[PDB]
């Protein structure tokens, strides 16, 4: 009963975690952003290729903190902070800076919330032309090798939501993704090696398992 | 107790004692009518795919750590099964894979016969990428390594690791057949059509590999032969294309 | 570097006038879809 | 090149005198990213969808 | 499904952005203001240009939040912040100060909220003496070209709601905006230029499409 | 009044108004079943050879003395009908062919069309023999001649003997139709197969020869194109070939 898929899958776990400013000298520093995967995870990563083809629902929450700069200026009056948490399907604009039109557009899908609330939280379906994800592809892009564009699933991007000239102040995002309605094809061994990268399948060869003495041993009894 | 087997202009010998595997309890078909009703038609050649293709044989030796083909394009110069890969843009289709042996009483040893569904593979160096001739080289088989290789672009086969980072001792989860020269030494498994879509391109794509993984090695004594020869012989199922007209 | 389809059209014969009519000429394309034609995941357009 | 101003665009030319082996025209079939197709009535449409699939009438 | 005109409009958006401050010496920078229409957002302008006549309900909801002006009082302990949101009908009065009268009438719906709390929001039905809003006018108001006076919607108002010599405060208020159970008539081709003001059509001439090789040209296959 | 016509992945356009001649009554068919029951099993295609090949277009001048096809082999480099010409040692099919024009109202000729089974031609010299090259060209066709030829092994190709020693007037025996650029452009006959065997070798021998022979030149007066194109298009039916199983 434990061990049946939903059980053993449908877990919350972070796997994303960002900061970023109201003013800075970079202005890639002004928003966040991620790239909805799950090979960045390590222990997400292993039971999820225990099977070849997996299909699911995404759910997402979001725990956000800030904090003024120890720059300099104190005596200072806020009102609660604004926050814009935005989802982008496969095959939409990405934004480059915060001042963007993409920020505006009809089709992705948005967020507003405020400090103090509840924390927000969006509902993702299954999105892929094909039938199921894959975790294992033995193929070329196109040229990659290992890589095909049905496991495309979206990204998310966070700013602040002020007007003009805004006072200086830190946030930090932490996102917590959870799968839902899962099912699985083919099961496979368990990744005995390392990962070594997010892309690959590469390692380095590994022993089959530990030594003992000799091939009688077993150890005395109590 | 011997059966005569033909397909096509094809025939080939087996014993009526044979033990058959049907991958996932799934026999072959075709993919029925109406997943894409309007402007997605279908064709079938079942002209002279289906038939025996078969193989070079390979030789089994005391130090042979493995070896391995990829599917398709194993077959990608076989006759009319590679034709028609050239002439239509997707397809589909299952196999029957016949593996045999030949060896005397005074033999012994044991294989490992697996179907792997996407058996991608690793590179030789972490930070590095796996080459297009180093995965297949058509209907001549790759060989695992009995240590851990070296070499830009190669595929990392020592053969304890299978080259896709497990241990080989549990490769027994997929489709498998054991060949004990004590007992037997055929075996046949039949492939369904295994995808996360209904049809596909066969070029740019590798649906399965087969593999062959000596368990315990070939002794012989004093004036035996020094080798054992296994042959395998591959018959396509249910093959499907897109319609061109 | 497409992995689409295409379209051609060639000469079978030329094209044959009396004496009096115009020599060049003008062929149109319209397109259209067909009754199943199916779309998902409404996002931005890339032109304004 | 030079005709994307006037209504010259819609045209195919059919030219004059004995041609009978030559190519009058060709284009790959891709609405939504080809920029033959990507301002009509259909590519407009596609282009607000990530997804889309079905069979088109020339 | 999601072809359908609801799932294609009804949608929400950030449409204005603005500051406003408890004390001043401008007294046009004590509230903020905003005229509705859909014709300076460039991504909704677009999807509603597709139709000629159009028939929806709004709600809209109100993310504010506030400051202490950098000035210089420090040491301050204070109750939180209350606002006032006003919505004027078409053929209502106009407050010019904050001060005026009209923020008191009786036939001006009214919100009061303070902050901590969850986002305000309110629901407007369809308001007009004709049957549908129209997106295109070949005509004149009785004159300018292009303007029928059946379009008015309204107006939104924001100020707070202190007493007598308030302190130093700076807010600034998002209205996101949304259109439900909409009815769109006669359908139209899509814009080709780019928009060049608020209230006309103008644009400057453009090319169909642009440019490949040669009327041969298809590019080699993979 | 303007039919569409689709086989398999080709699409072709024609008037509903034509007319077909079916050659001898005979339609395109499959050898039943038993002929030769035992050892002697066929298998069909039925995949890409039943579609439109479409040649490249002739021109059709002042003086053109006429053109000719030999069938098969002006399909063995035309995609899967022409790969089964290699794999299959035995093969048999019928045929629809279309013949079109693209004149106006301001030309006029007239053209017959005909389809010849076993046109055995002659050669140049009365005491030599033909080349395989001066037979054919595959899908390019060769041409007739105004006046009588030379040179070695070359087909004695005046256009008034038709390359078989008869009266080219009599040609109208075959099945055949005429195109007069007053009253129709188009013409459709349909070939079943016809040997004296069942079967037979589709490389050595040519069934039937396709010939198209202007008898009224083409005219035309000031400014009008001064060519006609001719465009042929060619259906495979009811293709069969020996079993491979």
């Amino acid at each position: 009963s434990e061990s049946s898929i939903e059980n053993f899958l449908c877990r919350s776990a972070c796997v994303y975690m960002g900061e970023y400013h109201t003013t800075n000298t970079d202005t890639s520093k002004l928003f966040a952003s991620w790239t909805i995967n799950a090979r960045r995870m390590v222990q997400m990563r292993r039971k999820l290729e225990l099977f070849t083809y997996v299909r699911f629902d995404m759910e997402v929450t979001f725990v956000i903190t800030s904090k003024q700069d120890q720059g300099t200026q104190l005596g200072q009056d806020m009102p609660p902070l604004t926050h814009q948490i935005m989802y982008i399907p496969p095959g939409g604009p990405i934004p480059k800076s915060v001042t963007d039109y993409t920020w505006q557009t009809s089709t992705n899908p948005s967020i507003f919330w405020t400090e103090g609330n509840a924390p927000p939280r969006m509902s993702i379906p299954f999105i892929s032309i094909g039938n199921a994800y894959s975790n294992f592809y033995d193929g070329w892009s196109h040229g990659v090798y290992g890589y095909n564009t049905l496991n495309h699933m979206g990204q998310i991007y966070v700013r602040h939501v002020n007007g003009s000239s805004p006072l200086p102040m830190t946030s930090t995002v932490r996102m917590y993704f959870k799968p839902k309605h899962v099912k699985v094809w083919v099961p496979r061994p368990p990744r005995l090696c390392q990962y070594k990268n997010a892309s690959t399948v590469n390692f380095t060869p590994t022993n089959i398992t530990e030594k003992r003495q000799s091939i009688n041993y077993i150890p005395e009894t109590v | 107790r011997v059966r005569s087997i033909t397909l096509g202009n094809s025939t080939i010998t087996t014993q009526e004692s044979a033990n058959v595997v049907v991958a996932y309890g799934r026999w072959p078909e075709y993919l029925k009518d109406n997943e894409a009703t309007a402007e997605d038609q279908p064709t079938q050649p079942d002209v002279a795919t289906c038939r025996f293709y078969t193989l070079e044989s390979v030789t089994w030796e005391r130090d042979s750590p493995g070896w391995w083909w990829k599917f398709p394009d194993a077959l990608k110069d076989m006759g009319l099964f590679g034709q028609n890969m050239y002439y239509h843009y997707l397809g589909r289709a299952g196999y029957t894979i016949h593996v045999q042996c030949n060896a005397s009483k005074f033999h012994q040893g044991c294989l490992m016969v697996v179907c792997v569904p996407e058996a991608e593979m690793g590179c030789s160096q972490v930070d590095g990428t796996v080459n297009e001739h180093s995965l297949s080289e058509g209907e001549t088989a790759k060989k695992f390594a009995s240590t851990s290789t070296n070499g830009t672009n190669t595929v990392q086969s020592i053969v304890t690791n299978a080259g896709m980072g497990v241990g080989v001792g549990n490769l027994t989860i997929f489709p498998h057949q054991w060949i004990n020269l004590r007992t037997n030494n055929c075996a046949t498994i039949v492939m369904p059509y295994i995808n996360n879509v209904p049809m596909d391109n066969m070029f740019r794509h590798h649906n399965f590999t087969l593999m062959i993984i000596p368990f315990v090695p070939l002794d012989y004594s004093s004036d035996s032969s020094t080798y054992v020869p296994i042959t395998v012989t591959v018959a396509p199922m249910c093959a499907e294309y897109n319609g061109l007209r | 570097y497409t992995s689409a389809g295409n379209v051609t059209c060639w000469y079978q014969t030329g094209i044959v006038v009396p004496a009096g009519t115009p020599t060049s000429c003008s062929i149109m394309c319209f397109v259209s879809a067909c009754n199943d034609f199916s779309v998902r995941l409404l996002k931005d357009t890339p032109f304004i | 090149e030079g005709k994307l101003d006037t209504m010259e665009i819609y045209r195919i030319p059919v030219q004059s005198g004995n041609h009978q082996s030559s190519q009058v025209f060709g284009f790959q079939v891709q609405p939504g990213l080809d920029n033959v197709f990507k301002h009509t009535l259909l590519g407009e449409i596609l282009n607000y969808y990530a997804h889309w699939s079905g069979s088109i009438k020339l």
